[PDB]
RNA sequence: CGCGACCUCAGAUCAGACGUGGCGACCCGCUGAAUUUAAGCAUAUUAGUCAGCGGAGGAGAAGAAACUAACCAGGAUUCCCUCAGUAACGGCGAGUGAACAGGGAAGAGCCCAGCGCCGAAUCCCCGCCCCGCGGCGGGGCGCGGGACAUGUGGCGUACGGAAGACCCGCUCCCCGGCGCCGCUCGUGGGGGGCCCAAGUCCUUCUGAUCGAGGCCCAGCCCGUGGACGGUGUGAGGCCGGUAGCGGCCCCCGGCGCGCCGGGCCCGGGUCUUCCCGGAGUCGGGUUGCUUGGGAAUGCAGCCCAAAGCGGGUGGUAAACUCCAUCUAAGGCUAAAUACCGGCACGAGACCGAUAGUCAACAAGUACCGUAAGGGAAAGUUGAAAAGAACUUUGAAGAGAGAGUUCAAGAGGGCGUGAAACCGUUAAGAGGUAAACGGGUGGGGUCCGCGCAGUCCGCCCGGAGGAUUCAACCCGGCGGCGGGUCCGGCCGUGUCGGCGGCCCGGCGGAUCUUUCCCGCGCGGGGGACCGUCCCCCGACCGGCGACCGGCCGCCGCCGGGCGCAUUUCCA
RNA sequence: ACCCACCCGACCCGUCUUGAAACACGGACCAAGGAGUCUAACACGUGCGCGAGUCGGGGGCUCGCACGAAAGCCGCCGUGGCGCAAUGAAGGUGAAGGCCGGCGCGCUCGCCGGCCGAGGUGGGAUCCCGAGGCCUCUCCAGUCCGCCGAGGGCGCACCACCGGCCCGUCUCGCCCGCCGCGCCGGGGAGGUGGAGCACGAGCGCACGUGUUAGGACCCGAAAGAUGGUGAACUAUGCCUGGGC
RNA sequence: CGAAAGACUAAUCGAACCAUCUAGUAGCUGGUUCCCUCCGAAGUUUCCCUCAGGAUAGCUGGCGCUCUCGCACACGCAGUUU
RNA sequence: CCCCGGAGCCCCGCGGACGCUACGCCGCGACGAGUAGGAGGGCCGCUGCGGUGAGCCUUGAAGCCUAGGGCGCGGGCCCGGGUGGAGCCGCCGCAGGUGCAGAUCUUGGUGGUAGUAGCAAAUAUUCAAACGAGAACUUUGAAGGCCGAAGUGGAGAAGGGUU
RNA sequence: CGACUCUUAGCGGUGGAUCACUCGGCUCGUGCGUCGAUGAAGAACGCAGCUAGCUGCGAGAAUUAAUGUGAAUUGCAGGACACAUUGAUCAUCGACACUUCGAACGCACUUGCGGCCCCGGGUUCCUCCCGGGGCUACGCCUGUCUGAGCGUCGCU
């Protein structure tokens, strides 16, 4: 009952909710496990950058978030098309691709090649066998570096 | 501390550990010093006592500076008996009373050739570590 | 407690009627237990009022502000004699209280120096109090790996590790702590607020960095400055005794009038 | 009335394979209540929840848009935070209740049918040889069988694809083995084994010490080891361990190099000519369940039943109309996620034997019930069994002595041993049941005395003894306080240096792209402003923030002062 | 404080009840056990931190965790929450006024320059000014220090009242605007509905009380539902035997 | 199942027994654990499928705040009376 | 018409308690019933945690018992003696499965009732001996009785499970 | 004084509270994440020099082998062993073994009845008889063999 003066409250535990509690008590345990195997997969990887593929920049959506900018999934065709890179290759270089984005106007389009082609400057194809064929850079810049990008690779800034 | 987050540090578990120990890990446990004498010799603190070494009895009643030879070795019970370390029950018979292995000193081993290999693996040891620290 | 912890039984109850209890009781069989008493609080076997849950709220958080507000405060009274003694720490014969020192102490390896430089800075009687600590606990906590327990020690801050850790381990009294990672659980211990430390001169260096001085951003905690202080002049017998206030008081009426 | 093809079907203890039951914490598919709430109750709620059935895996399920959106647009699934107790549902009552966006954890994408081209270019099983053989594989050779054109394999699947011509640039990828090299993060991966510091030092307590005092620096020695346990009490140093990028030995993994056996002649752009999509499905009607989904969110049965610039979606039914957005009716896929079952570990501000699991023990035991099922009680001699030899009374159980033990005022259900209740011993009482409150008395029990308790302490006066000094200077040390702020260090407010400003850094939506570097933007200079630091002078709060001299005062030590002083004692 | 005596007083507790020593119930005695808990949500109060902000989660970076499943840090420091703005069912709209001078006819209406800038009344702790005393060992002069202070002011918070502004709504009216002159858009006056504005008070953490949802202070139904076990008793049928 | 008594169905029958949903619900019985201190009620209101209960007023406590002046220098308020 | 490092002081403004844990200390008035209920303080009490007591403890911890000595209004507490034989407490904080006379409360134990009710269905026992520590009850012998072949006899079924 | 009753205390009983211990629980976490026709889980019955229960094992039955370890096991016996030797005793566990029911498999649940191949006694393949051994569940797939049909054809 009632007495004098308060929120007309609706608690939903009329259910068997305690059959269903979810305790934390994992948290540090996993945030441990996460990082330990994060670290791990880094080490697999040797000089790929931890962080992932290198991913496009991209506009949310709706006027609310709209002004604001993030990574997206993966470049599209056209953005490969544009900067010349062969989109069954770019998996291999460390470039994400989706298929399925459309490109509706020229400022995403031009930004998001602008970015492969920086990516393309500043990477370092390491050559199939120690014997250097084309493509693979210098034996300098692969001495002077075989180093992991640390954080995300070439961070969007809004 | 320590800090191997596989051992125990748990009085229940060492206890447990201990108490329903098996014959072989009981030898280990009953282990007991080498005199000064040895100690000097062998370049080993202590050593798994056994059926007949001779031994000094160092804490409690039976303390004192004779030295018997071992008699028998009761894992089971965690004791050793010794030579004259024995007591009159009510009617006459001697019984051989208990001494725990760690409450006593071994002045003369039993060398066989293995005992001979473990004092040899032991010494080495003591002296790796002695080379490390240097 | 586990859940099924008094309710794995079936026990109904035997209704008024028969004299008894309306207790649900323990049903059928040739046993002792077999219309006993189950399920309430009270009955032997049963079940604890409110049987406790793992999802009490064991955690609690801190504003951030207010925590390094309080490790500011350890600091400041890390300094003050009194403070410190009064803490027990005899730190009767110790030369200067905020005690620093050179910074080959990150370079010890073996405690039989950690040790001696103690004694040099004679803040060994602390640990020498501590060794007279060491006694058994009272009572069940014994039973569960807490059995024995003794003194805190001399804090021992230090900026980096370059064997020091290692050195100070054994003597039993001492926490290590480095700079940038202070925490008030060992600087205030029992939430008491003194407690002697020795400092590593890169560290006592890098305290201002860390907090920030009065003027000047922590520039190392990001957005912080020291909180500010309500009252300046502490010393409220120097201000009493003043020209400037004893000028404005009447005089003390001081003579009791008894009835 | 034969023999032979095939088709559809049988039978074999035919040859060789698989499936069956279990477990069930987590997971997938069905099925599905009612207590309950609504202060009654029927819709609602409880709840797609319990019970029921089915099937799994180390996870499962989901998953590469017939998606979101309506933006300047995002871009598989799962998970968390948020959205949000919101939009919505609801006897619009009780109550119930999502999604997108946004930020994270993770991150990975693919394959058929079809349409087409390629002498079925494919597959299975036989049998002979060489290797390999405890996850039946490679290579070769057989007019040795069969599957297959009612369609196997290569190319290829919407992100387009194929075939053609010339623009370009050049040719490593995989597996079956056989070796060999570096033992490859808790800082030598995984498993096993066996190892590694220092007191039983001196006294002393004790039944026994691991105690208490000491030991070239809180005492000796180690300490990368002062976790824990054990050992006749409380042990860094007695023993096992503990610490350590410590050791050795096994085995196994994983990755590096060499050789062999095979396979494998595997691109891209540019222009042309062709090629292209899953039917009793979508969709509609419907009835029933379901959903926040409301003129139908999803799943169903039944009836109708399609199309190809079609189809689906675009959260209010319909018609017209533009837009947007996917491409359904075939399939595979690690990861972040779950885990009251299992194996193996670690920990605790938990419980400490009526608790904690039913269960510390020969417990799912005894015991009950025809059966489904129900289901207890119950830990502790002692350091050591040293568990009471022997003598004696008794048929014996039981005693009495003796002995063991530090103790049996620890005697085998024995640590401690409360209360109820009982026996006795001592004291006291007693016809209104006892017991009680208040108030005295009497007696007991002990406790404090006194064999004067006249209790102490100051100061003084006296008479007796007693050693040395106060007072006074002198020499030394230490302390305080002071102003002349005297001299110097110290710091507050102000002014001067524009002096740190570039030899002072950060911050800024201040400016400049006259600059530099990298690609109008990013980074760095360069101006500018705000903030933080050097130089000296002046004024002032001269501040417990200190030094140095000088002064005054105090105290201690040592000198002197021998007795109208000086303490002591009675 | 043990026992005994005597005088006076004196019914057995718990509980429900208008009323219990009750011929109202529970209670032979002793031991141990035994009932307002925890989670979530709200509200108010209080304490602390920061303050037009605050915030910490969730995530991440720092360690083999001995103490650590802590502690620390984060252009994540703010995606986001709450807060900083309302009001309307909604499309939507959205908290300023005054004064002065000029120009439109000052038309209590429309447009252009300057100044002030959150209105005013009453009461308001408190500050501020202060005539004037009141003396000083003398007659006057006379700066310094108070004590009081009649009288007069600025007036916090808060309260009451009157003005004003914003949204909804009505009534009455007259003007403005332009890429689209329109069933376009904008304003004015006067009422009236709003959980509004009128120089901000919140955010986080902690404790307390209260109210709820949960087993929800502890014990208690008659019932209801799902899935299983029994016809060894007994009820009836049948088969095969026995008995009078 | 009943030659019918609601009989019998393992000492249980006007719906057996076992386990679970289940700690089912209870406006109703019962109980509800230490001391001192200070304040201290109500059984009346209106509404309720309300009359052995709630709601709402009332009566209680707690926390306060804002002012007042015995610090020779008071305004307001009342279970009165004039 | 002079200075307290000295007026000698009933007031002393030069410096200030024996007193001042300022959550302290002190003075004046007034008042004090209390269920339900509310609030405050508990150097009241229980168990565990961080601190802290150079705490206590085999030269005797906890518990237990006490016609011993005291304190407190009280919750309670402290000492003496006994018993016991291994751990335990004070203070400052934090935490809670924290205080019992009741619940026809739960589990265990113990009384009064009480040496009481009771050991009465179915006719029946007696003598001697043996064994034996011991005989109303065993065994043997003798006598007297009953079941009276629809049996208290002689054999099975089911059920028991070594009787 | 007498007995009895009441009260207090001493000592003794009864009883098992309290306190102190704890090879057990309860909770949170970590890693791995493995049963079965090659017979699972579960049940049964067995097995020790003296052993009933718990445990441990399977007619090789408180265990065999192997490897590691290195003198015991022990309630009492007895023994072994040369503990200068594959070597006691534990641990591991890779080889071997694993009675009967049970998905449970020749068919039945009596523990009853069988069939078919081979072997030893029995014969001198004489079938009997006895003993041993190996097969003999259902479903399903790929093949194989034998077939069936006024199913669709062809040739004769
Ligand atoms: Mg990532
Ligand atoms: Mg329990
Ligand atoms: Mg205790
Ligand atoms: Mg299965
Ligand atoms: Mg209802
Ligand atoms: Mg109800
Ligand atoms: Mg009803
Ligand atoms: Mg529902
Ligand atoms: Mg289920
Ligand atoms: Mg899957
Ligand atoms: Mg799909
Ligand atoms: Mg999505
Ligand atoms: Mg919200
Ligand atoms: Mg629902
Ligand atoms: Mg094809
Ligand atoms: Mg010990
Ligand atoms: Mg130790
Ligand atoms: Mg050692
Ligand atoms: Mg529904
Ligand atoms: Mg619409
Ligand atoms: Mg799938
Ligand atoms: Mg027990
Ligand atoms: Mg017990
Ligand atoms: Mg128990
Ligand atoms: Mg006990
Ligand atoms: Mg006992
Ligand atoms: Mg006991
Ligand atoms: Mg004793
Ligand atoms: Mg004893
Ligand atoms: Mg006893
Ligand atoms: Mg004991
Ligand atoms: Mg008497
Ligand atoms: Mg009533
Ligand atoms: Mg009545
Ligand atoms: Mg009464
Ligand atoms: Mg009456
Ligand atoms: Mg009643
Ligand atoms: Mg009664
Ligand atoms: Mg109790
Ligand atoms: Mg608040
Ligand atoms: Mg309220
Ligand atoms: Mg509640
Ligand atoms: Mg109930
Ligand atoms: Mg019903
Ligand atoms: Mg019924
Ligand atoms: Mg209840
Ligand atoms: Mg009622
Ligand atoms: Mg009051
Ligand atoms: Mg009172
Ligand atoms: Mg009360
Ligand atoms: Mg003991
Ligand atoms: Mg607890
Ligand atoms: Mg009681
Ligand atoms: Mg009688
Ligand atoms: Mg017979
Ligand atoms: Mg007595
Ligand atoms: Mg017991």
């Amino acid at each position: 009952a009632p007495s004098r003066n308060g929120m007309i409250l609706k608690p939903h535990f009329h259910k068997d909710w305690q059959r269903r509690v979810a305790t934390w008590f994992n948290q540090p345990a996993r945030k441990i496990r996460r990082r330990k195997a994060r670290q791990a997969r880094a080490r697999r990887i040797a000089p790929r950058p931890a962080s992932g593929p290198l991913r496009p920049i991209v506009r949310c959506p709706t006027v609310r978030y709209h002004t604001k900018v993030r990574a997206g999934r993966g470049f599209s065709l056209e953005e490969l098309r544009v900067a010349g890179i062969h989109k069954k290759v770019a998996r291999t270089i460390g470039i994400s691709v989706d298929p399925r984005r459309r490109n509706k106007s020229t400022e995403s389009l031009q930004a998001n090649v602008q970015r492969l082609k920086e990516y393309r400057s500043k990477l370092v194809l390491f050559p199939r066998k120690p014997s250097a064929p084309k493509k693979g850079d210098s034996s300098a810049e692969e001495l002077k570096l075989a180093t992991q990008l640390t954080g995300p690779v070439m961070p969007i800034r809004n | 501390m320590k800090f191997n987050p596989f051992v125990t540090s748990d009085r229940s578990k060492n206890r447990k550990r201990h108490f329903n120990a098996p014959s072989h890990i009981r030898r280990k446990i009953m282990s007991s010093p080498l005199s000064k004498e040895l100690r000097q010799k062998y370049n080993v603190r202590s050593m798994p006592i056994r059926k007949d070494d001779e031994v000094q009895v160092v804490r409690g009643h039976y303390k004192g500076q004779q030295i018997g030879k071992v008699v028998q070795v009761y894992r089971k019970k965690y004791v050793i008996y010794i030579e004259r370390v024995q007591r009159e029950k009510a009617n006459g018979t001697t019984v051989h009373v208990g001494i725990h292995p760690s409450k006593v000193v071994i002045t003369r081993l039993k060398l066989d050739k293995d005992r001979k290999k473990i004092l040899e693996r032991k010494a080495k040891s003591r002296q790796v570590g002695k080379e490390k620290g240097k | 407690v586990s859940e099924l912890a008094g309710h794995q039984t079936s026990a109904e109850s035997w209704g008024t009627g028969r004299a008894v209890a309306r207790i649900p009781r323990v049903r059928g069989g040739g046993t002792h237990r077999s219309g006993q008493g189950a399920f309430g609080n009270m009955c032997r076997g049963g079940r604890m009022f409110a049987p406790t849950k793992t999802w009490r709220r064991w955690h609690r958080r801190v504003n951030t502000t207010q925590k390094r507000y309080a490790i500011c405060s350890a600091l400041a009274a890390s300094a003050l004699p009194a403070l410190v003694m009064s803490k027990g720490h005899r730190i009767e014969e110790v030369p200067e209280l905020p005690l620093v020192v050179e910074d080959k102490v990150e370079g010890y390896k073996k405690t039989k120096e950690a040790v001696l430089l103690l004694k040099k800075l004679k803040a060994w009687n602390d640990i020498k109090k501590v060794y007279a600590s060491q006694r058994m606990r009272a009572g069940k906590g014994k039973m569960r790996n807490r059995r024995r327990i003794q003194r805190r020690g001399p804090c021992v801050i230090y900026n980096e590790d370059n064997g020091i850790v290692k050195a100070f381990r054994n003597i039993p009294g001492i926490t290590l702590l480095n700079v940038t990672k202070l925490n008030i659980l060992k600087l205030a211990p029992g939430g008491h607020v003194g407690r002697f430390c020795i400092w590593t001169e890169s560290a006592f260096r890098k305290l201002d960095d860390l907090y920030g001085t009065w003027r000047k951003a922590a520039s190392l905690k990001s957005n912080y400055n020291l909180p500010m202080h309500k009252m300046l002049n502490t010393d409220l017998s120097r201000i009493l005794k003043s020209p400037e206030i004893q000028r404005a008081l009447r005089a003390p009426r001081k003579k009791i009038h008894r009835r």
